């Protein structure tokens, strides 16, 4: 429970619902990488990581194994589906604002169960699809996730932003806005 | 143990065959391998559950392998080559990376044509008189000689029951016609017992050579008799 | 390369 | 609202005093409730739930799981984390400070850092302010930084001088930036 | 990482068999590996270990410090320890591979030899029994294609605590006798020819 460093290796989930499933190793809370379970290959994070070499085989044998697991525990909770959460959204800049220059808005969504998600940006009620990048689940000791969108842009006075996030733990779609001032 | 079917399979080109796998119970991995003298052991494909990740590793589009149960398994060579021809091994872990437990293996041969197909002629060769009055000991010899193809097993019964004690069979059948690729093979065995047993004519010796040749399926177009999948033995009583 | 925890499959 | 039956799995790895502690806890969890666990400390499984019960007491009386298990504090924890110190514990991102007015509020903008260890102070002339600041909590960008804003209530007149004091392991000097009325 | 191992050894039986293996390349997570092919059949797990010299029903593994070599120990060498010993280092996802390995070949004591060539009859052709020869003693293939003749194999009489190492030479040919059949072989001088 208390220690200096905590990492995962790795991370290992698969849910019913796509079916989908998710493989990455967390070292003190970020990303270390993910393995496209679909392209059959390891996408690092870190550049410096690079350097080494991730099987994606673990990763789909190891999900392989969470299918088999996943089924047996539904057969003896006698189907106990999972009870949808309330997330907790946030939109902050990753620097202090000065509109001419470059900066990235960031879309905390955290408390998310189960880990089904749609994060998605509007500019004066417009979707844009330029510029944003997504990070995968990322796990919390209550066995619950947060996940975190990111919007690259250059910052305008009269341009306003919002954060669409869709979960079922939500009556509506959340929008939280993003004033530049 | 991890089990394996058939024991043998002797084929002609062009034909499909089916290689089954039953692992130990509760190991969800199951691998497969193939081994030849020339070729060392080749590693084929691996099963974590019931899917296949990684279909390389497989020599040709008729090279297939399923698990559809996530137990059993069936390695599938259709339009067989002679290329093809060697011992099929099967492999057993709980999980994948996890220790692996091996069957005992499926021989496989392929030829161009099943006339070249024969069962062995075997003959026992009762003791030489000068060992018993020389080592008080007597060796009897077994012969299994011109046979093709040499998916062949020998034993030896003493009395109704089979015996293992002084007894030696070679590892490898030798060649009848070194130069030839075709060639027929022979198999001797040494059965070695006390003078005082083999002087009892009361004591029964058999020689029994396991050959695995042709099948009901296979067809036979020559005079002689089928050299199907057989039993061929040759015996000899004590001698006071 | 990061060596990876094996999850064992559920009874059965 | 669609039904979602979710199986995680997590292997675990905690670290103190660099190298002389090393512990294994490898999670199996149902949902978000963990059913069984391996503790290297514990050196078997452990059902935490009564749905773990089946599989404790399987995977207990298997010789070759034990064996990769008790061996997995050394071949996952303490192996990882030889590759981590050189990459990510040498992981060094210093941080740009930025005082903007909001005056009787003072922000300290102390963003884009690694590791997360900081300490920020903030002084009126040479005095040192404890009792009129509140620092927001400590903010993960996710992109492996993160950033801290350290509010100051002040009271401003001619000649005073508000300097924001900052401290980081990437740092063998403290960055001093200074707010003038 | 790969694995070295010499391509054969010969050792006497009732003797402690120590199988040399060498890694050099080998990471700490990579476990060593044993298996062995007796001939005929399909490879038997023996031992692995990962850092401490472990010890089973078996045989016995031994991991240097520097883990760059092992050995294997089999604590008191029989016939049925005859095999081809493979070496091997686990892993990731990467999967098995055997090597050349180690072709150990239990040799036993032959407490007195007395060579002979012995001329067997059908219960026609007839047979030339080679037998009560020293295990040192080696037995080469004929030189004509028209004569056959096997390798050496030891025979084991438990029932009498007699061991006994034998090879058999045949042909239809005229000019074959019990006397030119091992003319192809270093035969020794004292062997005994009725
Ligand atoms: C997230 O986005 C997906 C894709 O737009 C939504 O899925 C669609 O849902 C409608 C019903 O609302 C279905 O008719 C479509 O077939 C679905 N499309 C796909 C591609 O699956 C989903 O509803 C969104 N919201 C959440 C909370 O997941």
């Amino acid at each position: 429970i208390v220690a200096d460093h905590v990492a995962s290796y790795g991370v290992n989930l698969y849910q019913s619902y796509g079916p989908s499933g998710q493989y990455t190793h967390e070292f003190d809370g970020d990303e270390q990488f993910y393995v496209d379970l679909g392209r059959k290959e390891t996408v690092w994070c870190l550049p410096v990581l690079r350097q080494f070499r991730f099987d994606p085989q673990f990763a789909l044998t190891n999900i392989a194994v969470l299918k088999h697991n996943l089924n047996s525990l539904i057969k003896r909770s006698n189907s106990t589906a999972a009870t949808n959460e309330v997330p907790e959204v946030t939109v902050f800049s990753k620097s202090p604002v000065t509109l001419g220059q470059p900066n990235i808005l960031i879309c905390l969504v955290d408390n998310i169960f189960p880990p089904v998600v749609n994060i998605t940006w509007l500019s004066n009620g417009h979707s844009v699809t330029e510029g944003v990048s997504e990070t995968s689940f990322l796990s919390k000791s209550d066995h619950s996730f947060f996940k975190i969108s990111y919007l690259t842009l250059l910052p305008s006075a009269e341009e306003s932003y919002d954060c669409k996030v869709e979960h079922w733990g939500l009556d509506k779609p959340l929008l939280k806005h993003w004033e530049p001032e | 143990g991890v089990s394996q079917s058939p024991s043998n399979k002797v084929t002609e080109k062009g034909k499909d065959v089916e290689l089954r796998c039953d692992p130990i119970s509760g190991h969800t991995a199951l691998y497969w391998y193939r081994q030849s003298l020339g070729q060392g052991l080749e590693f084929l494909i691996y099963f974590q559950g019931n899917s296949a990740p990684d279909k390389s590793g497989l020599p040709s589009d008729r090279f297939s392998a399923e698990r559809t149960g996530g137990s059993v398994s069936t390695l599938t060579i259709q339009r067989t080559q002679q290329e093809d021809s060697a011992v099929y091994l099967c492999a057993s872990s709980f999980r994948f990376t996890d220790t692996q437990y091996f069957g005992p293996g499926t021989r496989l041969t392929v030829l161009e044509d099943l006339k070249n197909v024969f069962p062995p002629e075997v003959a026992v060769f009762e003791p030489s008189e000068a060992e018993i009055s020389h080592t008080q000991k007597a060796t009897l010899v077994c012969l299994a000689t011109g046979f093709y193809p040499d998916h062949v097993e020998l034993s030896w019964w003493v009395n109704g029951k089979e015996v293992h004690s002084g007894v030696c069979t070679d590892p490898q059948p030798l060649k009848e016609q070194p130069a030839l690729n075709d060639s027929r093979y022979a198999l001797s065995s040494r059965l070695r017992v006390s003078a005082t047993f083999w002087q009892n004519p009361r004591n029964h010796f058999r020689c029994q050579v396991q050959f695995y040749g042709l099948s009901e399926n296979d067809e036979w177009t020559q005079d002689r008799a089928k050299p199907v999948t057989q039993i061929v033995s040759a015996e000899a009583w004590g001698r006071a | 390369a990061p060596q990876p925890e094996l999850p064992y499959p559920q009874p059965g | 609202s669609p039904e979602d039956f979710v199986y995680q799995f997590k292997g675990m790895c905690y670290f103190t005093n660099g190298t002389e502690r090393v512990r294994l806890v490898s999670r199996s969890i149902y949902n978000r409730e963990e059913i069984v666990r391996f503790d290297s400390d514990v050196g078997e499984f452990r059902a935490v739930t009564l749905l773990g019960l089946p599989a404790a007491e399987y995977w207990n009386s298997q010789k070759d799981i034990l064996e990769r298990k008790r061996a997995a504090v050394d071949r996952v924890c303490r192996h990882n984390y030889q590759l981590e110190l050189r990459t990510t514990l040498q992981r060094r991102v210093e941080p740009t400070v930025t005082i903007s007015p909001s005056h009787n509020l003072l922000v300290c903008s102390v963003t884009d850092f690694y590791p997360a260890q900081i300490k920020v102070r903030w002084f009126r002339n040479d005095q040192e302010e404890t009792a009129g600041v509140v620092s927001t909590p400590l903010i993960r960008n996710g992109d492996w930084t993160f950033q801290i804003l350290v509010m100051l209530e002040m009271t401003p007149q001619r000649g005073d001088v508000y300097t924001c004091h900052v401290e980081h392991p990437s740092l063998q000097s403290p960055i001093t930036v200074e707010w003038r009325a | 990482m790969k694995t070295t191992q010499p391509p054969s050894m010969d050792c006497a039986e009732g003797r402690a068999a120590n199988l040399p293996c060498n890694h050099s390349t080998i990471s700490g997570n990579e476990y060593v590996y044993w298996y062995r092919q007796i001939h005929s059949q399909g490879p038997q797990y023996i031992i692995h270990g990962l850092k401490n010299n472990e010890t089973n029903e078996m045989a016995s593994l031994i991991i240097t410090e520097d883990r760059k070599s092992s050995t294997l120990i089999l604590p008191h060498a029989t016939l049925r320890d005859t095999a081809v010993y493979y070496c091997i280092v686990l892993g990731g996802a990467d999967g098995l591979t055997f090597g050349k390995g180690t072709h150990l070949i239990i040799q036993p004591y032959i407490q007195n030899p007395d060579p002979a060539v012995y001329q067997l009859r059908d219960s026609d052709k007839s047979v030339c029994l080679f037998t009560d020869f020293d295990s040192q003693t080696n037995v080469s293939q004929s030189k004509d294609s028209d004569v056959y003749i096997t390798d050496k194999c030891v025979l084991d009489m438990r029932s009498m605590d007699f061991k006994s190492n034998s090879a058999v030479a045949w042909s239809n040919k005229s000019d074959f006798a019990c006397a030119n059949a091992f003319n192809n072989s270093i035969i020794p001088e004292d062997t005994f020819f009725p």
